[PDB]
RNA sequence: GGAGGUAUG
RNA sequence: GCGGGGUGGAGCAGUUCGGUAGCUCGUCGGGCUCAUAACCCGAAGGUCGCAGGUUCAAAUCCUGCCCCCGCAA
RNA sequence: UGAUAUUGAAUGUUGGUACAGCUUGUACAGGAUAGGUAGGAGCCUUGGAAACCGGAGCGCCAGCUUCGGUGGAGGCAUCGGUGGGAUACUACCCUGGCUGUAUUGACCUUCUAACCCGCCGCCCUUAUCGGGCGGGGAGACAGUGUCAGGUGGGCAGUUUGACUGGGGCGGUCGCCUCCUAAAAGGUAACGGAGGCGCCCAAAGGUUCCCUCAGAAUGGUUGGAAAUCAUUCGCAGAGUGUAAAGGCACAAGGGAGCUUGACUGCGAGACCUACAAGUCGAGCAGGGACGAAAGUCGGGCUUAGUGAUCCGGUGGUUCCGCAUGGA
RNA sequence: CUGGAAGGUUAAGAGGAGCGCUUAGCGUAAGCGAAGGUGCGAAUUGAAGCCCCAGUAAACGGCGGCCGUAACUAUAACGGU
RNA sequence: AAGCAGAAGAUGCGGAGCCGCAGCGAAAGCGAGUCUGAAUAGGGCGCAUGAGUACGUGGUCGUAGACCCGAAACCAGGUGA
RNA sequence: GUGGAUCCUGAGUACGGCGGAACACGUGAAAUUCCGUCGGAAUCCGGGAGGACCAUCUCCCAAGGCUAAAUACUCCCUAGU
RNA sequence: UCAUAGGAUAUGAGAAGGCAGACCCGGGGAACUGAAACAUCUAAGUACCCGGAGGAAGAGAAAGCAAAUGCGAUUCCCUGAGUAGCGGCGAGCGAAACGGGAUUAGCCCAAACCAAGAGGCUUGCCUCUUGGGGUUGUAGGACACUCUGUACGGAGUUACAAA
């Protein structure tokens, strides 16, 4: 309709216990605005986007906002959202829901149990939890940490409803790739106080690297004009001292006893003096007038899985494994094995059994059809898909269950390289960000003694720093690493080898993600091969007639054979 | 870290009562039954936002 | 078949 | 007396704000070479000048003590 | 440097507003490109149905769209099924895009009559001024007025500490404790020592109970020193935080319940140039603990703070510039 | 100082979403409240400068530390940081 | 008091106005009480424990150069090559 | 003197924004008056003021002019103290 | 080109300059000084410069003061009152109305409308120019109605016409 302002917030603050969360945030929100708001782990995001709702009452300041305004929230406890799924049903009109829903790839969602719609897929729910809302019609999207567990289905189907929606969208993502289609405007947000930037989020990284430079260079000047102006001041006063030192030593005996003698040379010490009061506080003037404080030094993220020793080839062998739900099968007479140093790269919709088959390697299900055999001596460490294993209401040590001291040493020196300090670690882990509470799951897997890792959804509520650095040690480390991510960059640096989930059937193949999707059917297989050699002649004889003058006597008979060549080529296409 | 709080009555809504908290040892609103004078009795009193 | 020119030891 | 320095062998960060002790060169072992260098592959080497406190955790914060360098002396 | 007045005309481009028209609408299934709602069984039809062709836009590559030429009687539906929803047609509307009407600016060029000419020619006029006329150039700018931002030692008005064995440097500046201090109080020096700019939701109140440090001896890990057990043992401990003064009918340690870390006050005192600072029985209101007496207006006592003016906030039987409000 | 190009920041002036006061009226009261008036007023728009990027030193200006090494020694042509 | 009559006078007229007899409170207001306060409580300021006013002299103070003399300067308008 | 059909009753004015000034009143809650610049009313069913502003009431009718006396001062003249 | 500018002649008790070192109304307008410094502020709209004047000047006949069974131009004196207020609410600055007095005095236009005349014909309209008319507020006037005077009588050169 037109650009009006929506949402204003103006002189925004909050805090919790003594930690600044918010810190003076004056911006608007307009309609057809897409702001990405970006920002590490803990910033903040999720806390201003729930003061922006309403769930929270800041401390100071004002929130002006269409007073019938509604504003569909996405929220991060989706799980409180879907479990009402069943009493949405009766306020939302089902039709415009079932609409969205089939769309997302929840087919037939009337006809799901109370018991599948307790245990869902963590995509599956968010799918769930995106359809409610768009179907409630909402004015303003708020819309924290999407695309998390979505396939390439629901980011397509994601993006595309995005782009149509009338209202403004307020996105809170770590995906640079999503918010790199979907947003114009990016909110940073980092020591308590917002930063505005234009464009998609590979600008803003871009400048935002320009502002650090110039911000750091800034600094610079500042200090060395300080360090000048102290070294003149040293420089004045030693020799204001020696002045007046030598005030009564200097000449002969008879020219020292002349009358007013040291209080000539101690005036001159004065004025020595003088300068360097002059200089004090003109530099502690201009220092009040512009100080620029240091910039911020980012914090660095850093774990390590240290490696292991050696150990044996197999670790896991599957025979005609079949697993079902009541009447439904997920996979079926699916044969695969797992080997020492196997990066395996799980591919497959929302749904078709990703989580399920980890949960079988673990031992936590038995239930399945077939032989499924894993070696005794594996210890793994799993970071779970689901988040909301941990109680959320220990505390940091309490979910580690360390007793000892030396273990409560590494675990607590782990936590605080991961960013985690005391007044985190004394605090009930529902307080934590959803972030912060993946580096404390990801703790209690680097205190595990272990040879390999599972990673079901490694990415989501994960900062730069710390995908970043987990990128770099899931490089070096030595053991098998089976990851679910449907960030197919972070599975194509890391994966070598795929199990894919495709009709009801898991199928093993021996390349990285990014080779099995661009792969092309080889129903013409046995002709590629004809012309891949004829092509290959080609290439030699075109090679040489480069090479030659037209006057040549051998230029006719290479022509000839390259008419020749090129007519197979026509007739095999 | 320390501050100043301020004890409203919660009947009356009087700020009855001012007084220092720490806010790491007690980061909720305190409340305290104290005399309000505009009521006349002891209420509980609760620490203004 | 032969001429002329166009790193350390 | 008044200031500044003591981090593997050398030169240097990190210290304010406690969170795996590091960068460059060098040394040592094994390759390449007829042999040396360069080059390639590994490793050792400081618990941060010393001795105690504080802390789950100290190169970093506190207490004393010993050296080095500038002046005055 | 910008807005605005002097300051006009025409064109083109591009946004917003209102109206009108062209129209525009593909999940899957379903016969397929199903926008929403309403009526809906007839509607259209030589006033040209279907079908053929050409043209054009869109397009998810299925296709729909309408200007049309051939064409001449059907074509479509409620029924049927599908699906979430039904197909014709009509009524009222939305999404998107497009055109036009009328406005709205911003911008683009161009123009001439404002303004400008330290250009030329003629006249006033023997005149390198001025003015008039006619060409030319420039032109809606410039110049000037009002307003605004930036720059601005070019210029101007001023500021730039006290104590002090001269001044300067260094140190100090307010508050608490001790010594100097000469056995009341007070008492200086750039005299000798240190602390403070808080901390506690219990480390406060009350009720009840209770002793500490150290040593010897005996004891698994156990070590000079962890935990026990006996004897001796005035404080040799502790008392949040310096020092002094106190404290073992504890002011030190533990436990139960609570918020008196209350409201209005206050006889009378200490200290004191003033401004301030300190102590206070007792009275009233309403409470905590206790069986009751009774204790409780913070902490063992003494530091942990800043006048007025000026602003912010909450309350209010106050005032409200004729009157009611504000 | 010079030259840039977008962008960020910024004034007056344009814009006037909204909110307060007032009261015809509605109401048993409490209170709500049209129009008009009036006190404030946000979005949007709005230049240079500054930020940013290059060049310029017969522009204003600036023009370093520590360690090791040569067949007497001593110094280092040489090397490290 | 101004002012009007009158020797530049005394004086007559002139009662507007001023001070005092009532205080307390920021104020509404109440009144030998009043303010604070829930309070016939306590306390503050008052009353009961009372003299003011007009004029003159003297002491001191305020505003005026204000006990007298004294800068270097500042500013305004002029006079001088 | 009686009429209330119609008409007239001071326009770039009153007033407003911006920048200043004068009002005892230093922009302040700032009425009232004046200036530069820009904008800009009603006009009798009308208009202004009563210290922001609104409503009610009360009092006046601006944007044209003239108007003596009471008042200020004395270089000079006369008579005097 | 008509014209106009310009030029010539005649006619003018027209202006010019001075001062009384004062008083009056305006245009411009300090600083020292006070604030125990100093910038807002003060000194002060003072000193000074300039213009206009007159014996006086300025103001003046309610878009006023007020809040009463109201007042009735302006000016000046007393008082209000060092009050209300203003103010780095600092130094300082500082009213007005009511009340008592001196003195008193009120008037004239613009517009509606009438008559005349003229030019633009803008073409039965308009503008300009003369005289009449008219001057105010719980409205007045024009315009209609009556009554009345036309000097019997009133005023006047200090406004209300002018010697
Ligand atoms: N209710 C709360 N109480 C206390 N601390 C909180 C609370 N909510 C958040 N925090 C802490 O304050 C900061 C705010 O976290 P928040 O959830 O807002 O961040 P975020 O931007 O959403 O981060 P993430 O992407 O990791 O989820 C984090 O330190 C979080 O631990
Ligand atoms: N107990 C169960 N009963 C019925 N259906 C189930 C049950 N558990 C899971 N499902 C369904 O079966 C499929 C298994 O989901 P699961 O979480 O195991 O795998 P996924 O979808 O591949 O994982 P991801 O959460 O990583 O996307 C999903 O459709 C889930 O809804
Ligand atoms: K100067
Ligand atoms: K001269
Ligand atoms: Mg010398
Ligand atoms: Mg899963
Ligand atoms: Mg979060
Ligand atoms: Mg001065
Ligand atoms: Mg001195
Ligand atoms: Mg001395
Ligand atoms: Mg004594
Ligand atoms: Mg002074
Ligand atoms: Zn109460």
């Amino acid at each position: 309709k037109n650009q009006r302002t929506i949402v204003k917030v103006s002189g925004l603050e909050k805090s919790f216990h003594l930690r600044k969360v918010l810190q003076n945030l004056h911006f608007e929100i307009k309609n057809g605005d897409r702001i990405g708001l970006v920002g590490y782990n803990g910033t903040g995001k999720t806390t201003l986007a729930n003061i922006i709702f309403g769930k929270i009452t800041p401390d100071n300041g004002l929130i002006e906002k269409s007073r019938d305004l509604r504003m569909g929230y996405l929220s991060q406890s989706i799980d409180y959202e879907v479990s009402h799924f069943q009493q949405s049903i009766a306020e939302v009109e089902e039709h415009e829901l079932f609409q969205h829903a089939s769309s997302l790839g929840l087919n037939k969602v009337f006809d799901w149990s109370e018991d599948r719609l307790t245990h869902l897929s963590g995509g599956e729910k968010l799918k769930l939890a995106l359809s409610m809302v768009w179907a409630t019609k909402p004015d303003f999207l708020i819309l924290d940490q999407p695309t998390n567990h979505l396939d390439f289905t629901g980011i397509n189907w994601l993006v595309s409803e995005l782009e149509k929606f009338h209202g403004p969208v307020l996105i809170i993502s770590h995906d640079r790739h999503f918010l790199d289609k979907t947003v114009n405007r990016i909110f940073e947000l980092e020591e308590s106080r917002i930063q505005f930037f234009n464009g998609n989020y590979s600008d803003y990284r871009i400048e935002k690297e320009q502002r650090i430079a110039n911000q750091r260079h800034q600094y610079q000047v500042q200090q060395r004009q300080i360090e000048k102006i102290e070294t003149q001041m040293v420089q004045l006063k030693s020799w204001s001292e020696k002045a007046h030192r030598d005030s009564t030593k200097q000449g002969s005996a008879s020219e020292r006893r002349q009358i007013g003698f040291k209080e000539y040379h101690r005036v001159k010490a004065k004025k020595l003096d003088n300068q360097v009061k002059s200089k004090m506080k003109r530099l502690q003037n201009e220092l009040n007038k512009h100080k620029l404080e240091k910039p911020n030094e980012e914090a660095a993220v850093r774990f390590q899985f240290d490696s292991h020793g050696k150990r044996g080839k197999r670790i896991i062998e599957a025979k005609k494994l079949t697993k079902m739900f009541d009447d439904r099968i997920l996979f079926q007479d699916s044969p695969f094995y797992i080997n020492h140093g196997d990066r395996i790269g799980l591919l497959g919709e929302n749904g078709c059994g990703k989580t399920t088959l980890i949960k079988m390697i673990l031992g936590d299900d038995l239930s399945f059809v077939g032989e499924l055999w894993k070696s005794d001596s594996v210890k793994i460490a799993y970071l779970s898909q689901d988040v909301a294993d941990l109680s959320a209401d220990k505390t940091a040590i309490e979910a580690l269950g360390f007793t000892d001291r030396e273990s409560i040493l590494k675990a607590r020196t782990l936590l605080a390289n991961l960013g985690l300090k005391e007044q985190l670690i004394t605090k009930p882990i529902g307080t934590l960000s959803l972030g912060e509470r993946t580096r404390v799951k990801l703790v209690d897997m680097l205190m595990k003694e272990y040879d390999v890792l599972i990673l079901d959804q490694p990415t989501n509520h994960l900062d730069l720093p710390s995908r970043e650095q987990l990128e770099q040690t899931l490089s070096e480390f030595t053991g098998t690493i089976i990851t679910v991510s449907h960030d197919h960059y972070f599975l194509n640096k890391l994966c070598d080898r795929l199990l894919v989930f495709e009709n009801q059937q898991i199928k093993r193949f021996e390349m990285k993600p990014q080779e099995y999707l661009n792969k092309d059917v080889k129903s013409g297989d046995r002709s590629e091969e004809a012309m891949l050699i004829i092509e290959n002649k080609i290439a030699l004889i075109l090679g040489e007639l480069s090479l030659i003058d037209q006057n040549n006597p051998k230029y006719y008979r290479l022509d000839e054979e390259f008419n020749e060549l090129l007519k197979q080529k026509r007739n095999l296409k | 870290m320390r501050v100043n709080i301020t004890l409203a009555c919660t009947e009356c809504g009087e700020r009855n009562y001012i007084s220092k908290k720490n806010k790491r040892n007690n980061p909720d609103r305190v409340e305290f039954k104290k005399y309000c004078p505009r009521d006349k009795k002891s209420t509980l009193h609760r620490e203004t936002k």
